[PDB]
């Protein structure tokens, strides 16, 4: 067995537990993350496993700071663990420095503690993949994605989920790089509603956020009338 | 973790303590240590395993370690972990030292080391050491004495005894030949000579092969000292006419 | 031990006097007080000289990390922030006043006080035992819209008037002046001190 | 091998699993608690005629108004026991009152599943807390797992299921402490391998105005006949 | 610096046959200033307990608090509320856990025992404390407890009935003593607070005292 | 405070004032400075309030626990020998208790003398407290062995009163016990007042 | 710091090393104890017998304190540690007490001591069996016996080590207060039950007696003879 | 901190209907010398609490920063929940004699001025931890000059409206100009409503010296 | 097989056994039921009898005054848990001096409960909550896991059979937050009274209720005082 630790490679070099952690974010729901000219927008297709559940729950879109937008995809649990951890980061800089912790830096911190759980036996790998999406004047849009393994890289357009293939390729047919947020948050549902599954895993809802030009760089959850424009848009395309 | 721990220090189904019984089968192997007290004193024959030609000479000896002003000992075992319990007994003599302002009578001593011995085998996780050792020394409550200690932690106190390769025969051929009280370190030294070449099989028992250390009491202090070649190819020619 | 600093349309002009004092003695009549905590961020220091060189280095090495990880040159703002930290952290124990000044492509000149853990941003400012003499003389002098050139003439002028007047300052005046083309340095020797009333 | 916290498929701890095994292979004790209050009766087992009855201790005293009687691993139980002693100690120190049979009983509960790796397993013990306070008699059982319910008659150790039996048919709300005594010395005749003497088993009550009592060989004799 | 600051203020507590009184007066100083005229000394803990403090009102905020929690914490483990006397044996034992850096506050307890008569404890700042029949804390205690000894305990009187001492007569002592306190102690003033603990509950009145 | 207590032939006498002050403020005539540990063991305090009501509390919790893990009551040479352990960990650091342990155990009764700096000794007689000087004199030029019951009473009435006339730091009334071999019997609480105004007369 | 379980429960209910630990006692020496009326018997197989061995460096019956003795069967090194940490339990409670510890008092906290290895991260339960005896305060006889687990019980007569049960079937039929009337009679008692296992019964057997106010009062060679003679 | 370096004088504080306004000058002085005289010593908290600081400004700029961080860390949530005027009281009260406990204490004493559910709050908490409430607040200095004329106010017209307290603390401003050897001339005033936290400044007092010809 | 002993294991397709056998303890334990309308926020347990001569196993516990919980699973993990919260809301009223709201205590429980999760050694608790409160934002119903995951219900269902009282709830929920106190309640019994087999009945013996509302603390009714909320039921 080459596949029980962490601390183990096998020997063809793979860390086989990194990689059975990886299995569970493919489980999970697809959340894309789009940047444009003016910001970065976030779209999830969170499942509804019950008629039980209140609207909101078990929401996948996060504010790990006033400028920061989290998605997520894997174990839910794992995820807001390490919510917490960029949420401490954020603040952490804040205090030692004196200003809003740059993306990039914020990614590479998370992604180091990410990488802390893939090197024993003694802990597991976080079994979880998330987006993180920031504007300001100075530094412009930003998009990340960090996985289990810890590797983080910046991005025009990102997709985790089981629908990670067929949502790339719908990304791909738009042209971000020149458009505004406003005429993207219409796009992201549409994608989401595109790879959205009917046979299997049905009703869903939509949660969308935004943090660009237009939120004043604070990122917050899309208005309720823009969202249900994008909804429209969206469920007549298909 | 589980899956990788060795579990040193856990009963077997029998009761056994199996890394203590696999270190006792490491020292039956190791080079015959015998100690012999008589009347006037106590001493210490140990057989070299060092003796190789290109090897050189500049230690007080080889198994024989001076453990304070009264007291040496033997070892028979892993030689690195030998050393690690000789330093250990050195600090102990030294503490109980300061202390009282008296050396630390023979017993004492053994003992202390004992329980370090035992407390490797119950708990810790660690293997034990593989020694077993001899110890020769003079004290002002029971004068000369000898002791044997091995890896379990247990300790005894002898009037000749052996450790190591052919312990066995060695301490058969003990029982026929001392004599209780009436042994000296000149009539110790040609039965430990005796002794020696029975275990041993290299036919000519050599002065190379062998050290041998003699403790005695002169003019109120206490002398300890490794017989010199000449002294030991003497007494293994005696052993010839013998 | 005088130093002042002033901000100027493109960056920063910071000097101070030479003199390091024990007692009624001159241990050191030559002494930079200005020192570097990065390309376009400078320090001054007054007060003791062991704390003000201790944490001038810890924030040195901090801000070099800082500057690697970032992948750019650190903001003068968080090399106050920096400095402030320590100050406040170690407020019962260190006795030494960091001034901090420089320039950075977001805010440009910045010039700030950070002694005692507290941080203050001003178009000027003063320290030391030798600037209570010269604070009347900056509040009559000081303009707004000064040049470089002005900035030096005025920084220069009022270190020379509380080296006459302060026992524990003197010597030489050092000057840096800080822009986006670089630092400048300069020493304006004892000969070549502005003169005004003296008898 | 696993580790001491893992969980089985069917959603229970194995030690735990094991330690409830361990109480069946200990002695009977039964508990009834009534009106008048509460008794409890444990089988003393005793192995050999060689050994003194007197030092076999089943049934303890935690307080005056508390009793206890304990069944299993009886080594595990001196560090229970003495916990409940100094708990209710402390709480007179610190309030001046009484402590209450099921707070104790959840003082003692609460170091029940405190193990990994400080304990290294859980406790290999059964108990039964007997007293009085402002509610009036009380019979409280703890087991292995934490759970601490209150209970009007129970049963533990190695005949527990028939002794149970037997309390339910026999049990009412309004029988009398003589009579709670009486069944319970009946039904531990019934399921103990021994003859039931003075000697062989262990007998205490606390009732409301009287501290906990261990009933002497004389009494038991009498109640016995 | 200092820790501590005196801050004034009096407490009172009187028990009678079933009822117990707690009064204080309202006004919270520093120095020779007033910070406010309207701070009562006297909180309720349960049903039937009131506790009346005076000293170091940083102390007084901090204990308040800490009780209150302590009460919360005790039904939570013993499945009821706690009595007046073990609200009162609790106190002791939090007060002496400071003996080396203490509390700088007079505690004084009012309630209702478990035979529903009144009862008072009166507490120092290190935990010592004892079961009364009436007590006086704080600022202006000097001047009352002689008072009270007097008029309640029947000191010094000769050819006089013991007679037990009834609500409406405690109500209109209280009132006295603490009018007569304002007038003397310079800390006393303002409003007097009055809390009336039986079993129908607890009822307060307000009488107004100088401002001077 | 004035404390006091002595061995006779019928076992031992404990005696003490009830007052407590602050400065020169009298903050209660009611104290009560003896501790009932259990039924053969008794307590007196002197010294600060909360020191000797906390310390002999906690001696009364270790008593009991002893009782309950022995099986069997703890004796009054443990019991005192308990309580100077505990305090002797706090010395230096300005605790204040002047104690009497008084019991009957299988030795026979026994009254032990402890303080806050660890002073522990058994003894026939002692007096605590800033009146014990007082008590001494009396008790001393009063006491035989060989006192009746009534007599040793009146002795321990007579000290604590005499005392409490000159000891301004005494007062209010006086509490007595009475140790014997089936345990302890308060004998009285009698207002000193009283007592003096019949002695006077 | 190895903080592994050790000692965990079986599927039966039962824990497998503490069966094992007991297992080591079956190997040890037979010790037997028998109570008499103002001294206590201790018996235990002196086995080894060597003419090169310094018999006073290995004896199992030792001192816990003026009052207290105690025999041990198992794992001899087990017993050395476990002897030392009741020998400073007796200092501490004479110097917190004022008065000696009952011979109960020294059992509980070895039986305690004992339990507390099998519920403890990082070791395992100690190999040895214990007999104490002595007498109390007052003059009263006493035989406890603790073993691996915990437990302890008081005796009339016990035995401990290799063929206890032999040992302990035989001394239900002959232990008797005739038996143990005199103090030549309960070294007779002693004696013919180890004979049922020692090999060679006569110098193979040490004894020990603990007398009222008595020191540990070890029998000699000859001493133990005439009884061997007689018998 | 037992030994504080800059400090700011005296802070005032008074409800009116439907709002609380606070008034603190802009001086940082360094013992008898007046060293900054342009530093804010009113902070917002959140959209209903404001907070005025006297005392040990590198203190007060500490607590400013760990409060801001806390609302910004309650912000992130955004589950409908905010620290009311009266929670972010208590809070500071805990921390103070927290601090003090140690004997570390923050120098501050602080004036927080809310408006929340339709009711004005006013509260007080000083270095060693002593809080409460009142209709009208002065710190340091302020306790003896303004306090007597908040009061006086208070003691004819219970309920003022927004315009009568401004005007009367701009009144209070002067006379602590007057009389207070720590004061300066330039002063800001927040004021707290329904409509959020507004902060005034800087501002003048308007100074008679008629008595000098006297 | 091998992947199922440790929770720091992950499998070979993407799952933590361990984490779902300790699942199944809560799948195991005595149903209970929680739901709540526009003003109030009701539990309700069956307690279940280990025997005919015991007490009913509490199942309902107060943990502040606007805070209710029900458990479902080991006993020991539940009271660990809820000495926890009971802790945190403490803590949030000396320092805040105010009630902690229901969602922040909800997310300590979650990233607490996570924490051995990933940690070699450790094991998941074994309990599932549903806690009723009411605060601010109005009543709430949250669910918790073994998995350190919660939820945000209209109304929940767990324990052995709750499956049926989710789907009595999933067709009546349409009319919760009209519905008043006592009809409330009983919906609340009428789901809980599906998981009981045929034979078996609600009484006054076996069901425990906690409620809390607007204008009124977490109360706890059981035995004689739920008889009235039984009474009247078809
Ligand atoms: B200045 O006077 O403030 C000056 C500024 C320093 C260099 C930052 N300080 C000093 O003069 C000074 C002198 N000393 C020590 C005195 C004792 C001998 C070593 C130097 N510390 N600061
Ligand atoms: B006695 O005077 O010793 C008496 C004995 C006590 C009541 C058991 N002591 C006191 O009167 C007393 C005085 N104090 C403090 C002294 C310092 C000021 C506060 C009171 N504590 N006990």
């Amino acid at each position: 067995g080459y596949d029980l630790s962490a601390s183990t490679f096998s020997p063809d070099g793979r860390v086989f537990q990194v990689e059975y952690a990886m299995k569970a974010v493919e489980n999970s729901s697809t959340a894309i993350g789009i940047r444009c000219k003016d910001g970065v927008v976030f779209g999830v297709e969170k499942l509804v496993l019950s008629k039980l559940y209140e609207e909101g729950s078990n929401k996948r879109l996060f504010n790990v700071d006033r400028h920061v937008g989290m998605a997520v995809a894997g174990l839910l649990a794992d995820a807001r663990s390490l919510a917490d951890i960029a949420r401490e980061e954020a603040s952490n800089f804040r205090s030692n420095f004196g200003y809003n912790i740059p993306l990039k830096h914020l990614a590479d911190r998370v992604a180091m503690y990410v990488h802390a759980y893939t090197l024993y036996s003694a802990v597991r790998p976080f079994g979880c993949s998330f987006m993180l999406g920031s504007y300001s004047v100075n530094d412009g849009a930003q998009l990340y994605m960090i996985d289990p393994s810890g590797v983080s890289y910046g991005y025009w357009g990102c997709a985790i989920g089981k629908a990670r293939q067929a949502a790339k390729t719908e990304i791909e047919k738009l042209q971000m790089k020149e458009m505004t947020c406003r005429d993207i948050v219409k796009e992201v549902a549409k994608i989401i509603y595109i790879v959205h599954d009917e046979v299997k895993d049905k009703a869903f809802e939509l949660e969308l956020s935004w943090v660009g030009e237009i939120t004043k760089g604070r990122h917050e959850i899309v208005p309720k009338d823009i969202r249900e424009e994008a909804e429209k848009y969206a469920k007549e395309s298909l | 973790s589980r899956r990788y721990d060795s579990r040193t220090t856990i009963f077997s189904p029998e009761g056994r303590l199996y890394q203590v019984e696999y270190a006792m089968e490491a020292i039956g192997h190791a080079g015959t240590c015998l100690g012999i007290l008589a009347n006037d004193g106590v001493l210490l024959a140990a057989e070299r395993r060092n003796i190789h030609k290109l090897l050189d000479e500049v230690f007080f000896s080889e198994k024989i370690y001076k453990l304070n002003e009264d007291m040496a000992c033997s070892v028979a075992g892993i030689t690195s972990d030998a050393n690690v319990l000789t330093n250990e007994l050195r600090l102990i003599a030294q503490r109980y030292l300061l202390q009282y302002q008296e050396p630390i009578p023979c017993e004492q001593l053994v003992t202390a080391l004992c329980d370090i011995k035992q407390a490797y085998t119950q708990f810790g996780g660690k293997r034990p050491f593989g020694v077993s050792l001899l110890y020769i020394g003079w004290d002002k409550h029971y004068g000369f004495q000898l002791y044997q200690s091995d890896p379990s932690g247990n300790y005894g106190g002898w009037k000749a005894t052996c450790i190591g390769n052919n312990s066995a025969a060695a301490v058969s051929m003990l029982k026929q030949d001392y004599k209780e009280g009436e042994m000296t370190l000149k009539s110790a030294l040609a039965l430990a000579i005796k002794v020696l070449n029975k275990t041993m099989d290299v036919s000519k028992l050599s002065a190379e092969k062998v050290e041998i250390a003699t403790l005695t009491r002169e003019n109120g202090k206490t002398v300890i000292r490794v017989l010199k070649q000449k002294e030991v190819e003497q007494l293994i020619k005696n052993h010839e006419e013998e | 031990t005088t130093i002042m600093a002033v901000e100027f349309d493109g960056g920063v002009v910071v000097g101070s006097d030479s003199r390091v004092s024990a007692g009624e003695a001159v241990v050191n009549r030559a002494f930079n007080k200005l020192s570097p905590l990065h390309q376009h961020i400078y320090c001054a220091l007054s007060g003791s000289a062991a704390d003000a060189q201790a944490m001038a280095d810890m924030a040195a090495y901090q801000l070099e990390l800082h500057g690697l990880e970032l992948e750019e040159p650190p903001l003068v703002l968080a090399a106050a922030n920096v400095v402030r930290n320590i100050s406040y952290k170690y407020r019962e124990d260190l006795s030494a006043h960091l001034m901090i000044a420089g320039w950075d492509r977001r805010d440009g000149g910045q010039v700030y006080g950070t002694m005692g853990g507290m941080l203050t941003r001003q178009p000027f400012a003063i320290g030391g035992s030798g600037s209570t003499y010269i604070y009347g003389y900056v509040d009559a002098a000081y303009k707004p819209g000064m040049s470089p050139e002005e900035c030096r003439s005025f920084t220069t002028n009022a270190i020379a008037l509380a080296m006459n007047r302060d026992g524990s300052s003197g010597g030489v005046i050092h000057l840096v002046t800080i822009t986006a083309a670089g630092v400048d340095y300069q020493v304006i020797l004892g000969n070549e001190l502005p003169k005004f009333y003296d008898e | 091998d696993r580790g001491v916290n893992t969980f089985s498929p069917e959603g229970r701890l194995f030690q735990v699993e094991y330690a409830i095994e361990a109480i069946k292979l200990g002695s009977t004790a039964i508990g009834i608690q009534t009106s008048e209050g509460v008794c409890l009766a444990v089988e003393k087992r005793i192995t050999s005629p060689l050994m003194e009855p007197s030092s076999i201790e089943k049934i303890v005293e935690i307080d005056a108004h508390i009793g206890c009687a304990m069944s299993g691993l009886i080594a595990d139980a001196k560090t229970l026991i003495d916990k409940a002693r100094v708990e209710t100690q402390n709480h007179w120190f610190t309030y001046n009152e009484t402590m209450t049979v099921e707070s104790v009983t959840q003082a003692v509960s609460n170091l029940a599943l405190q193990f990994g790796e400080a304990m290294s397993r859980p406790f290999g013990v059964a108990l039964l807390f007997g007293g009085v306070d402002e509610k009036g008699p009380q019979l409280f059982h703890m087991d292995p797992s934490g759970t601490f319910v209150q209970c009007d008659a129970r049963a533990i150790g190695s005949a527990s299921e028939g002794a149970q039996s037997s309390l339910q048919e026999v049990y009412h709300k309004s029988m009398t402490l003589k009579e709670a005594i009486k069944s319970s010395l009946i039904i531990l005749k019934q399921v103990m391998e021994e003859k039931l003497n003075a000697t062989n088993i262990e007998l205490a009550t606390v009732q409301p105005g009287q501290n906990f009592h261990m009933f002497t060989k004389e009494e038991l004799e009498e109640v016995i006949k | 610096f200092s820790p501590y600051a005196f801050n004034g203020g009096t407490v009172l507590a009187i028990a009678g046959e079933d009822f117990s009184i707690v009064a204080s007066d309202t006004r919270l100083s520093e120095g020779f200033s007033i910070h406010t005229r309207d701070s009562p000394k006297c909180y309720k803990l349960t049903d039937k307990t009131v506790i009346g403090c005076s000293g170091f009102h940083g102390d007084c905020l901090t204990l308040t608090k800490i009780i209150e929690a302590r009460l919360k914490m005790y039904k939570h483990s013993n499945n009821k509320t706690m009595t007046t006397g073990a609200i009162a044996a609790m106190l002791s034992t939090i007060l002496y856990s400071r003996r080396f850096f203490p509390y700088y506050v007079y505690n004084i307890i009012g309630g209702l025992d478990e035979e529903g008569k009144g009862a008072v404890y009166s507490f120092d700042p290190v935990g010592s404390y004892q079961r009364d029949s009436f007590k006086a804390g704080g600022s202006a205690s000097a001047m009352l407890q002689p008072l009270l000894d007097n008029q309640v305990g029947f000191k010094n009187m000769q050819n006089v009935e013991h007679v037990p001492l009834s609500l409406d007569r405690a109500m209109r002592l209280v009132k006295d003593v603490f009018i007569s306190a304002a007038e003397r102690d310079v800390y006393t003033g303002d409003a007097l607070r009055i809390c009336i603990v039986t079993k129908e509950g607890i009822r307060e009145e307000t009488v107004p005292l100088r401002k001077d | 405070t004035t404390t006091l207590a002595f061995k006779f032939q019928h076992g031992v006498i404990v005696a003490v004032d009830s007052r407590a002050t602050a400065g020169n403020y009298i903050s209660s005539s009611r104290v009560n400075k003896v501790i009932e540990i259990n039924p053969s063991l008794l307590g007196t305090m002197s010294g600060c309030a909360a020191d000797c009501q906390y310390w002999e509390r906690l001696l009364a919790k270790e008593c009991r626990l002893y009782y309950l893990r022995n099986g069997e009551r703890i004796s009054v040479s443990a019991a005192s020998k308990l309580l100077s352990n505990m305090v002797y960990q706090y010395r230096g650091m300005d605790l204040s208790m002047g104690s009497m342990i008084c019991g009957w155990d299988k030795k026979g009764p026994g009254l032990y003398y402890v303080d806050q700096n660890g002073t522990r000794l058994s003894g026939n007689m002692f007096s605590t407290g800033s009146g014990s000087t007082y008590a001494y004199g009396v008790m001393d030029s009063g006491y035989q062995p060989s006192l009746s019951p009534e007599e040793a009473y009146e002795l321990g009435r007579r000290a604590i009163t005499y005392a409490t006339h000159r000891d301004s730091y005494s007062g209010g009334i006086i509490n007595m016990y009475h140790m014997k071999e089936d345990g302890w019997v308060k004998v009285e609480s009698t207002d000193v007042n009283e007592l003096l105004h019949q002695y006077q007369e | 710091s190895y903080d592994r379980a050790i000692t965990v429960f079986s599927p039966d209910g039962h824990l497998f090393q503490v069966e094992y630990a007991q297992e080591a006692v079956k190997k040890g020496s037979t010790a037997v104890g028998v109570r008499g009326k103002d001294i206590v018997v201790l018996g235990v197989e002196k086995k080894s017998v060597a003419k090169l061995q310094d018999e006073r460096t290995v004896r199992k019956i030792c001192a816990l304190d003026d009052n207290v003795c105690m025999a041990f069967a198992g794992l001899t090194a087990d017993a050395r540690i476990v002897i030392n940490r009741a020998r400073v339990e007796c200092q501490s409670h004479r110097l917190t007490v004022e008065d000696p510890v009952t011979v109960e008092y020294i059992t509980r906290y070895i039986a305690s001591l004992k339990q507390r290895y099998t519920q403890s991260n990082g070791r395992r339960p100690f190999g040895i069996s214990a007999l104490i005896v002595g007498f109390d305060f007052d003059g009263t006889p006493r035989l406890y016996q603790t073993d691996p687990s915990g437990t302890y019980h008081a005796w009339k007569a016990n035995a401990i080590g290799r063929g206890a049960k032999s040992v302990r079937e035989f001394l239900e039929k002959n232990y008797t207060d005739e038996a143990i009337e005199t103090d030549d009679l309960t070294i007779k008692l002693v004696i013919k039950a180890l004979l049922e296992v020692v090999q060679s019964g006569g110098k193979n057997i040490e004894l020990a007696v603990m007398r009222r106010d008595q020191p540990l009062k070890i029998l000699n060679p000859e001493e133990i003879e005439k009884y061997v003679a007689e018998i | 901190t037992q030994n504080p370096m800059v400090t700011g004088t005296s802070v005032l504080g008074v409800k009116f209907e439907g709002g609380v306004v606070i008034a603190a000058d802009m001086l940082g002085s360094y013992g008898s010398l007046a060293r900054f005289r342009n530093i804010s010593r009113i902070m917002r908290v959140n959209d209903s609490t404001m907070l005025g600081a006297s005392g040990d400004y590198a203190d007060f700029q500490y607590l400013k920063q760990v409060l801001g961080q806390m609302v910004i860390d309650e912000e992130l949530l955004g589950d409908g929940h905010s620290y009311s005027p009266r929670a972010i009281h208590s809070w500071l009260t805990r921390a103070m004699y927290s601090r003090r406990s140690k004997m570390n204490p923050l120098w501050n004493t602080m004036v927080i001025g809310g408006y929340a559910d339709g009711e004005s709050f006013l509260g007080y908490v000083d270095m060693l931890g002593v809080a409460y409430e009142a209709p009208s607040l002065a710190t340091g200095y302020g306790a003896y000059l303004a306090q007597p004329l908040l009061r006086e106010v208070l003691e004819k017209q219970p309920v003022l409206s927004q315009t009568e307290a401004r005007e009367l603390v701009e009144r209070c401003m002067r006379v602590l100009y007057y009389r207070d050897a720590r004061s300066y001339n330039r002063f800001q005033i927040a004021t707290v409503t329904e409509k959020g936290v507004e902060i005034e400044g800087p501002l003048s007092a308007e100074t008679n010296w008629e008595i000098a010809h006297m | 097989n091998q992947y199922d002993n440790d929770v720091t294991v992950w499998s070979p397709q993407g799952r933590i056994h361990q984490i779902e056998y300790a699942m199944e303890a809560v799948k195991q334990g005595s149903a209970t039921v929680g739901l709540k309308s526009k003003t109030h926020a009701v539990l309700v347990a069956l307690k279940r009898a280990q025997s005919e001569l015991a007490a009913h196993q509490k199942k309902i516990l107060h943990v502040d005054n606007h805070i209710g919980i029900s458990i479902a699973g080991l006993t020991a993990d539940a009271r660990l848990l809820c000495n926890f919260m009971r802790q945190e809301c403490l803590d949030s009223r000396f320092v805040f001096d105010r009630p902690l709201p229901v969602s922040r205590l909800v997310s300590l429980i979650g990233s607490k409960t996570q924490i051995p999760t990933q940690r070699y050694g450790r094991r998941p608790y074994g309990v599932g909550l549903l806690i009723a409160g009411y605060d601010d934002m109005g009543p709430h119903i949250f669910q918790t896991c073994p998995s350190a995951n919660y939820f945000d219900c209209r109304a929940m269902s767990i324990g052995a059979r709750s499956q049926s009282a989710r789907t009595y709830l999933e067709r009546h929920m349409s009319g919760f937050m009209e519905c008043n106190l006592n009809e409330l309640v009983k919906h609340g019994l009428r789901a809980l009274r599906e998981t009981l087999p045929a034979e078996q009945d609600l009484t006054t013996k076996n069901v425990s209720i906690g409620i809390v509302g607007k204008d009124l603390e977490f109360t706890i009714y059981d035995d004689d005082d739920v008889s009235p909320f039984l009474e009247g039921l078809e």
